[PDB]
DNA sequence: ATCGTCAGCTGTGCAGTA
RNA sequence: AUACUGCACAGCUGACGAU
């Protein structure tokens, strides 16, 4: 058997000004962002000690002025920083107020130190921290995007020295501010510093230089503060409408119940692109990773309605990912939910992590990015590799790739759905890099099944993505 | 005159090797004494207007100076360093020596304080060919500057997958018996001829490939209900269910097969073969075509603190998943390591070690791991043989000759 | 209620990416 | 917890087989 296989271009992004890049660093430094700030100015705050708080104004003051990157073997891969001043690749000022400067006490964090049950510790640390962050949000002292850089003397108290975690619960409760949140160990806003590892506790963890977390965190905070989204996939021309949802899975806070999630993205009318979760929590039925058929009939009638309102307009194309089995049991579910509203296309593709197979070439490098082989049907897909404009392999082994197993329900071919999540893969705003592997709306409703992992009930959830990443 | 003329010969022949890609050149008027033609950079025959100005110079046949089998020397002039810097253009110099019709080029990044002149031109990494073409045109990007980047530059490459076509036997018999598999197993233990194992008992049922009577399993088989059918029949099924007592069935003839030298393995990675002594192998001859070269399949290191005590001992292992490719049946090889104390018993600490192999390795040594770990497996009653992994054709080739190696 | 074969799912962690 | 990849380990859900 002869196997026919297939080399996929590098996707370009929008930006600014009908822009089209490959890179998202490259892409906002010649253009800015796709949606410009009408405003000039973005409010930070910090909450934490007081040096935290002095170190972060000095994080804030060293990387306005711009900060270069790492050694010259690959100028692509790092690139400077050109800091927030009159070249911004944001076009916007990043500001830390007077009136935003939450300073802990040293006699609550003597008084959390005390570990008699570590779980009452977690929750009344996360309490107070929410507490004085809804007393900052009351006055007329409103930030945009909270940096809420916690130190080494609570966090080794209440995570690795002691066992529940601290960003699940902390952001459960962070959701009713109209602000999101930014935890930032410490190592990222003093480098100085060398925080040990919990089990190898002579071993300490190992972080980027200067620029690349500089790079990561100021889209994040440009991101959550204004709200207008940096960039997006470029729309083909002469493609029809599409709506994208995603499917994950989890495990909650307990023995033997899972709990499943789900996100969602698709495309506005002049320059955007929307991505949501949902408001309403999921319960549990069983412990396989199963759909039953309401749960995917509410969550196509909750994409399908989203679009309407929006577009005025049906969506002509549903693409759904998923990460277990596309079984009966809920395709039957998501085909009426789709044949009762008239949508003609319908794509439905189980995405798998899970293989045990590769492809080997000559040479000290593997196979690059997008390459594809058709295995009759199955779409195995290198969503890594190489890179010819990174100019290396930016890793260690041999990548595991997406198994694509469409649906026989779907209607594109294996080629083209493989190349549409090619496109799709880059759309995370969580950070600029370029070797991505899994879809986003998979790692989206991820983050947002991680967080809900710990929410509690009568809770009213937020589909605002900025509370997410 | 003659050396004229061998100029003019290899001005045209050096186009004609600029073309033999998509590598367009044009030509130069008479007066300029210092460059010729200028070379163009297409991928597939689509201009984006990158150029490289090319110098030509040709000699007739025999040994240059200081020539050898793998490097060769030249001198160059004084005054031709004012042109020959490295301007907004790299002046690629080309040489032709007509005897093995050969186009030498040595590269010409930028002139400096040295001023070395000359040319250090090598046989093999130097020379016009469709091969490393990416690391020649890659010198009209500047090091400032950022979003500038060539895509590959045609060829292609032959790649191929991991996966062993096996050759299955054209018959099974299916046997109904009783002993129940716990009393068959409390019943052959105890003996000493052919007790082994290429069955599944499943609803009361054997499903042997094998002769049951003619061995050690007489008993279970009992003197009657002994059969024969072909194994294409009941190879397809509308059940699932069924399909995986096939793939049980799969495995547990394996399992008599790869029982050659130390196997019958409890974990999910098969093949936990070894020695018996010094517990080494220093196998697998892989004759290839030109050349035989021996690898450490079965490696002994010893620790570095304590070096009189055999620290682990090192074998290769694999696991297989038996997945059907449209009515046919392959194995899939998933290599991996597997440490031990000395034969029986999970290393104590073994992981960090492995990683750290892994982290200086590529995955150059797993292909070759691949095709070394086959070239063994291709050699009574089991055939023990294996076809050959399938190949596949590249559109694009990795632009890794115009790269450095990592570590 | 365990046990090989089966194929897969999540949880909770450690290097450095040239 | 600025991101992401690879290794290592342990558990639970549906069609399989027993003393
Ligand atoms: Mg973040």
């Amino acid at each position: 058997m002869t196997f026919e296989t297939r080399i996929f271009d590098e996707p370009e992004l929008e930006f600014g000004d009908h822009h089209h890049h490959q890179d998202p660093r490259l892409g906002l430094s010649e253009a800015g962002p796709l949606q410009t700030f009408l405003g000039d100015v973005i409010k930070i705050g910090v909450v934490g000690n007081s040096k935290t708080i002095e170190d972060t104004r000095k994080f804030i003051e060293t990387v306005s002025s711009g900060v270069e990157g790492k050694g010259e073997k690959h100028p692509n891969m790092h690139p400077p920083f050109p800091g927030l001043g009159n070249q911004s690749p944001y076009r916007c000022r990043f500001e830390i107020e007077d009136g935003a400067t939450a300073a802990l006490t040293k006699s609550k964090l003597d008084k959390i130190g005390k570990e008699p049950d570590h779980y009452r510790a977690v929750e009344m640390a996360v309490d107070e921290i929410i507490g004085e962050l809804q007393a900052m949000d009351d006055g007329g002292s409103r930030p945009d995007v909270a940096i809420i850089a916690l130190p080494v003397k609570l966090l080794e108290r209440v995570w690795n020295a002691k066992a529940p975690n601290f960003r699940g619960m902390l952001k459960a409760k962070a959701m009713g501010l109209s602000f999101p949140i930014q935890i930032v160990w410490e190592d990222v806003i003093d480098d100085k510093v060398t925080i040990p590892q919990k089990v190898k506790e002579s071993s300490s963890r190992k972080i980027q230089d200067i620029a690349g977390r500089t790079w990561n965190l100021m889209t994040s905070l440009y991101y959550k503060g204004s709200g207008r989204i940096p960039w997006r996939r470029m729309p083909l021309e002469g493609e029809f409408s599409a709506c994208y949802v995603g499917i994950s899975f989890y495990r909650e806070a307990d023995g033997q119940q899972l709990f499943t999630s789900a996100a969602q993205m698709f495309d506005e009318r002049g320059r955007g692109f929307v991505l949501k979760g949902r408001r309403a929590r999921t319960e549990s039925r069983g412990r396989h990773p199963y759909m039953a058929r309401e749960d995917a009939k509410k969550i196509i009638e909750d994409v399908l309605a989203a679009y309407k309102l929006h577009h005025k307009t049906l969506p002509a194309r549903v693409f759904i990912l998923k990460t277990s089995r596309f079984k009966d049991e809920e395709a039957d579910g998501i085909i009426a939910a789709l044949d009762e509203a008239g949508t003609e296309l319908r794509d439905l593709v189980w995405v798998q992590e899970s293989y045990t197979a590769r492809i080997l070439r000559d040479g000290n490098y593997p196979v690059l990015r997008g390459t594809f082989v058709d295995l009759h049907g199955k779409g195995l897909l290198y969503t890594s590799g190489s890179m010819p404009y990174y100019g290396t392999y930016p890793g260690k082994y041999d990548p595991n790739p997406l198994l694509l197993c469409p649906h026989h329900t779907s209607e594109s071919t294996v080629a083209q759905l493989a190349e549409e999540i090619f496109s799709l893969t880059k759309v995370n705003w969580n950070s600029t890099q370029m070797n991505q592997r899994l879809p986003i709306p998979i790692r989206a409703a991820r983050k947002v099944g991680e967080v809900l992992k710990y929410v509690g009930e009568g809770e009213v959830i937020s589909a605002d993505y900025r509370k997410y990443i | 005159t003659a050396n004229q003329i061998i100029g003019e010969i290899g001005e045209n022949e050096v186009r004609g090797r600029f073309l033999t890609l998509g590598w367009q050149f044009d030509g130069r008027s008479r007066l300029e004494a210092g460059i010729d033609g200028i070379a163009e950079v297409m991928n597939e025959g689509q201009p984006m207007a990158r150029m490289i100005a090319v110098q030509i110079k040709s000699t007739k046949e025999g040994k240059y100076t200081s020539e050898s089998d793998t490097s060769f020397t030249y001198l160059l002039r004084t005054q031709d360093l004012a042109y020959w810097r490295g301007s907004n253009l790299p002046v690629i110099v080309v040489f032709y020596r007509q005897s093995d019709h050969s186009f030498y080029w040595k590269e010409v990044s930028r002139d400096a304080g040295p001023g070395e002149r000359r040319l250090n031109i090598d046989k093999v990494a130097d020379l016009f060919n469709a091969s490393t073409v990416n690391k020649l045109a890659a010198l009209t990007v500047p090091k400032t500057g950022l979003g500038y980047y060539v895509p590959p530059l045609g060829g292609g490459e032959d790649a191929l997958i991991n996966m062993l076509p096996l050759t299955l036997p054209n018959e099974m018999y299916i046997a109904s018996t009783t002993y129940e598999p716990r009393k068959a197993i409390a019943v052959i233990l105890n003996g000493d001829g052919p007790k082994r194992f290429d069955w599944v008992i499943n609803g009361g049922t054997f499903w042997s490939f094998h002769d049951p009577r003619t061995s050690a399993c007489s008993e279970i088989v009992d003197i009657d209900q002994v059969e024969a059918i072909n194994t294409k029949e009941l190879a397809l099924h509308d059940d699932i269910d069924e399909q995986n007592r096939f793939s049980h069935l799969l495995r547990q003839t394996l399992r008599y097969q790869t029982d050659s030298d130390l196997g019958w393995d409890k974990d999910h990675k098969a093949l936990y073969f070894r020695a018996i002594e010094r517990e080494v192998s220093r196998n697998f001859a892989y004759t290839s075509s030109k050349k035989k070269t021996d690898a450490n399949v079965v490696s002994v290191f010893k620790n570095s603190k304590d070096e009189t005590r055999v620290s682990f001992v090192r074998h290769h292992a694999f696991s297989p998943r038996f997945e059907l490719m449209a009515d046919q049946w392959y194995l899939i090889i998933t290599p991996t390591y597997y440490y031990t104390t000395n034969g029986y018993a999970p290393h104590q600490f073994a992981a960090p070690l492995l990683a750290g192999k892994k982290r200086l390795d590529k995955s150059a040594a797993l292909r070759g791991q691949v095709i070394m770990w086959h070239r063994f497996l291709t050699q009574p009653e089991a055939y023990l043989m294996f076809g050959e992994p399938p190949s596949i054709h590249l559109d694009v080739r990795v632009p890794e000759d115009g790269w450095v190696k990592e570590k």
